[PDB]
């Protein structure tokens, strides 16, 4: 019992590495390319001086 | 008759399947997704048919 | 010609701009979401599907 126990208490609790390792990798991209979006778009205002403020 | 059994089993879990296997609710394997045209052209009348059977 | 009360062609060049900045806004929110059919007036249909695969 006590070894069925543990694996079913893996299956609900126990982390699966794999599926893991990917959200963070996925993360990290959604990251480094949102803050590229907002860099570029914090310089958007910075067309608007050019005409002549 | 526990293989009977065994398979008695199988024969449930391939019914569920095909009648579950669905591409977002449109059942694929159970026969309801007959021929259904798929339009790969620019322009009408450029389809394929595609047939799924039961 | 020679009007001081009308620039028909910087009308037009604020038109052209317009459409070009919603542009950039459009693309910049798909790629930092990394999702194309964010509102559904990207895509109707789209965000009807989408929505029932996930």
């Amino acid at each position: 019992i006590n070894e069925n126990v543990n694996a079913s208490k893996s299956r609900i609790k126990d982390t699966d590495f794999a599926k893991e390792t990917t959200a963070l990798t996925k993360s990290q991209i959604l990251s480094q390319a949102s803050s590229s979006v907002l860099a570029q778009a914090k310089q958007a205002p910075n067309a608007a001086l050019s005409l002549l403020g | 008759v526990a293989i009977q059994e065994e398979i008695t089993a199988l024969n449930d879990e391939l019914n569920r399947i095909a009648e579950t296997t669905s591409f977002g609710g449109n059942k694929l394997l159970n026969g309801t997704f007959s021929t259904k045209s798929f339009q790969i052209g620019a322009d009408n009348g450029e389809a394929v048919m595609l047939t799924l059977k039961d | 010609a020679v009007n001081v009360n009308t620039n028909v062609a910087a009308m037009t060049a604020q038109r052209y701009l317009t459409g070009a900045t919603n542009a950039q806004q459009t693309s910049m929110e798909r790629l930092s979401s990394g999702f194309k059919i964010n509102s559904a007036k990207d895509d109707a249909a789209g965000l009807q599907i989408s929505n029932r695969l996930n």
